[PDB]
């Protein structure tokens, strides 16, 4: 087969097993909008492509043809579903296929087709050997890429996989504490597996936590997570959490301990708490802090927040 | 008196802990050249003039409306997607739509449609949901007896009930697979034509409140990192099916106002990731359904001037950082414009200059006058106006 690429590349109306069959040109309409000046090749691809299409034809040239209008623009869903008839009238081998898909996503990571695709493979094959480990390639290169973690998410699940992924998450964990999805990933595999009400798992992730703040005081993304895991419960329903951020907040602070503060107070004047009114006021406080100098992008939010909270524990 | 350019807004740099790692490496360039831009004018001694180039967006805009060069090949499958966000930009930019454009836009649109139902991403192409919301919308905003009309109404159904999940999911399209993205697409044409029959979003709205997560925000699918695009699709569609209540409202206005750069000024898609001016209709277009939301619930805290946003500091990131000189909008400095972040900026820049909420209404508009934009609705990304046009249209219209 000729890549699209080559340097030999002949288009497609000067080819010989294609001169049977006549192009169909787009029709935009009488006189159109939004219309795409196409270079020769992709006019070329795709002409060919509508004929094919229009008529049906399940031929071996037709599924190298899709290759070709793939390439052209990844982001075809008409030509991919084309291509998966064509792969499974033709009794096309899809360990080929997985090897295709391999290649592409590769060159294009961030196109969608190309993910949903290589999800109809596996399923198909019922086979997820290879799944972990080429994702784990393509994060390698994108630690962040959120098909890759999608497609993950779903190998995992769909083939109970979850064995390993804390490990991965922690080395992944170890190169970036601030990727964000690899945090996701963490809730993920507990949350499928041993959960977070295991008093011990909570105490070893908020332990966990505390100690991955201690090192990067202003990553978001540890804090997000220790408020994640814990403000379901209730915060308030950990008493020495306070005491423990305060002790913290020396050297190290930010807006973020002084926001998880002023969560605590929210939960705790929420609950009937003692020593309401100090309470109140000081996270009212801390609530101007932010608005006014520590966290002022959110002003807004932060005067809200204060507001609320008079209304609903003022004393009245 | 610019926000971004006073000498304090220095401290809101990001505060690496002294150790780097690929995340906090970028953070710190596109902080690097923000900040290029904000001296540009001290730098050269010159006095900020934040101004909106309407006449150039325009050109771009006008333009492409029926021409675009090989460099949009790859949105040969989303032509419909090019007609709303041009002509959403336009009528942003109050630029009339001549009746022969229109006339020809709503021909084309008709090509991209299909016998079944829903409208493809070109002539001939399939039908899926993301152009069927794309063309929709486009048809809602010429607004015109013409425009409505080529929407195929008993198709529009058949194809939505043929997506549906019983789980409350939608497909993309049939053969693909389901998103929060998709609900939305669904909710949004099923409700602007009036084709909700009473079990066709069954068991939508506890579907995608399952996709909200420990962010507070909404994963594209249960499981998945909290993301701006989804958790705009994920509030709105619930605004639609008036299931807002379904999530936890408190925890998701906390992540929307998290995901607001203290330095750049603008939203980020995700926890820990970059700048970009799309956000800006993403992340701060959750302010106002939330503030619907939390306004139906007899809130009281609220605030009846302004959004839980910076506004102003948001403002300023698109004036200054997210024009291209010669017309349309973009990502980031150094990023190519695209009609898809011209269409965007734009939206989060009117969100953010327009406050309303009941009979309270409040601007704020950086910059000079002229940079005040037509309103737009934060469910649909259409002109109220378009949104109660149709609605009124089509409910006129038995539901099929
Ligand atoms: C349907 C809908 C309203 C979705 C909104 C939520 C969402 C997923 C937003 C992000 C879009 C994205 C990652 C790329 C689109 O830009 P692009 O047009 O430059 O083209 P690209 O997707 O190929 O990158
Ligand atoms: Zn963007």
């Amino acid at each position: 087969f000729l890549s699209l690429d080559s340097p030999t590349y002949v288009l497609y109306r000067d080819r010989a097993e294609w001169a049977d069959i006549d192009p169909v040109p787009q029709n935009d309409g009488p006189s159109p909008v939004v219309q795409i000046i196409y270079s020769e090749k992709f006019r070329d691809v795709y002409d060919y492509f509508r004929a094919v299409l229009q008529r049906d034809e399940r031929s071996e040239r037709a599924f190298k043809l899709t290759r070709d209008a793939i390439e052209l623009n990844a982001a075809n869903y008409t030509v991919w579903h084309f291509r998966r008839v064509l792969l499974r009238s033709l009794q096309k081998d899809l360990q080929e296929e997985m090897n295709y898909i391999i290649a592409i996503i590769e060159e294009q990571p961030k196109n969608y087709q190309v993910w949903h695709h290589r999800r109809v493979l596996v399923e198909w094959l019922k086979d997820p050997s290879q799944e972990l480990e080429f994702i784990a390639d393509i994060l390698n290169q994108d630690a962040k890429n959120y098909h890759a973690w999608q497609h993950r998410q779903w190998v995992i699940q769909e083939f109970r996989l979850w064995d390993n992924e804390l490990q991965y998450v922690d080395q992944l964990l170890k190169e970036d504490v601030r990727n964000n999805s690899v945090w996701n990933q963490r809730h993920f595999v507990i949350s499928n597996t041993t959960g977070y009400s295991d008093r011990a798992v909570l105490e070893r992730e908020v332990q966990y936590t505390l100690e991955m703040i201690k090192l990067v005081p202003h990553n978001e993304s540890a804090w997000n997570y220790l408020k994640g895991i814990l403000q379901d419960r209730g915060l308030s329903r950990y008493p020495n959490l306070l005491n423990q951020l305060l002790d913290l907040q020396p050297s190290h602070s930010s807006p973020y301990l002084i926001a998880f503060l002023v969560d605590i107070y929210e939960d705790m004047l929420e609950n009937q708490c003692d020593n309401k009114e100090d309470i109140l006021n000081k996270a009212l406080e801390l609530c101007e802090i932010l608005a006014k100098e520590k966290d002022t992008i959110r002003k807004e939010y932060w005067r809200y927040i204060g507001r609320s909270l008079q209304s609903k524990h003022s004393r009245e | 008196p610019l926000y971004s350019l006073r000498p304090e807004h220095a401290r809101e740099r990001l505060q690496d802990d002294s150790v780097e790692t690929v995340t906090s490496i970028e953070q710190a360039k596109v902080e690097e050249k923000i900040q290029e831009v904000f001296s540009s004018y001290k730098f050269n001694h010159l006095v900020p003039r934040l101004v909106l180039q309407r006449e150039k967006h325009f050109h771009y805009l006008k333009r492409g409306l029926r021409q675009l060069t090989d460099a949009y090949e790859c949105l040969d499958a989303s032509r419909p997607w090019l007609c709303y966000w041009i002509l959403h930009s336009l009528e942003l930019l109050d630029e009339p739509i001549p009746q022969i454009v229109a006339t020809d836009v709503c021909q084309f649109l008709e090509l991209c449609q299909s016998p079944d139902g829903g409208f493809g991403g070109g002539p001939g192409q399939y039908p899926h949901l993301a152009p069927t919301y794309a063309a929709v919308n486009a048809l809602c905003i010429i607004g015109t007896e013409e425009a409505y009309n080529v929407i195929n109404r008993e198709k529009l159904l058949q194809y939505l009930y043929s997506l549906k999940q019983p789980d409350g999911s939608f497909l993309m399209h049939v053969g693909g697979e389901v998103d929060v993205r998709s609900a939305y697409c669904a909710a949004s044409v099923a409700s602007l034509t009036n084709i909700i029959t009473p079990d066709l979003f069954e068991g939508t709205a506890e579907w995608i409140a399952r996709c909200q997560n420990w962010e507070g925000g909404i994963g594209g699918v249960p499981g998945m990192e909290a993301h701006g695009g989804y958790t705009f699709c994920g509030l709105a569609a619930l605004v639609i099916l008036k299931k807002e209540r379904s999530l936890n409202l408190k925890s998701l206005l906390q992540w929307v106002t998290s995901r607001q750069m203290r330095f750049e000024g603008g939203f980020q898609g995700r926890c820990n990731k970059l700048v970009d001016g799309c956000y800006s209709f993403w992340q701060a277009g959750l302010l106002p359904l939330l503030h619907r939301a939390l306004h139906a619930q007899g809130d009281p805290a609220l605030s009846m001037s302004h959004w839980m946003f910076h506004q102003q500091a948001l403002q300023e990131y698109i004036l200054m950082c997210c024009q291209c000189p010669a017309g349309g909008l973009l990502d980031k400095p150094g990023k190519s414009r695209d009609f898809y972040h011209t269409c965007y900026c734009l939206s989060g820049l009117s969100i953010a200059q327009h406050f309303g909420s009941g009979a309270m209404l409040h601007d704020v508009v950086m910059g000079v006058p002229e940079n005040v934009l037509q309103p737009t609705h934060p469910v649909y990304n259409i002109g109220p106006d378009k949104v109660i046009q149709a609605t009124t249209h089509f409910l006129q219209k038995p539901v099929p």
